[PDB]
C-alpha cells in the first residue's frame, strides 16, 4: 500500500555545459555569412 | 566539410571571373 512519483534529471550536460547545441550550429552561422559576402562579390 | 568545399568553390569561381 504505497505509491511514488519520480523526477527526471535532464542531463545531456555536455551540450548544457555550453548554451546547448553550438557544434554545427553557431559555427555554421559563422561561415555562412562568409559565404554571403563572397557571393555578394561574385554577383558584383 | 561540405560548407568549406562550397566556400572554396565560390572563391575559385570568383578568381576565374575576376580574370
Amino acid at each position: 500500500g504505497q505509491q511514488i512519483f519520480s523526477q527526471a534529471l535532464l542531463n545531456a550536460n555536455r551540450r548544457g555545459e555550453a548554451k546547448t547545441a553550438l557544434a554545427e550550429v553557431q559555427a555554421r552561422h559563422q561561415e555562412l555569412l562568409k559565404l554571403e559576402k563572397s557571393m555578394a562579390e561574385l554577383t558584383q | 566539410s561540405r560548407t568549406a568545399e562550397l566556400q572554396a568553390e565560390i572563391d575559385d569561381t570568383v578568381g576565374i571571373m575576376r580574370d
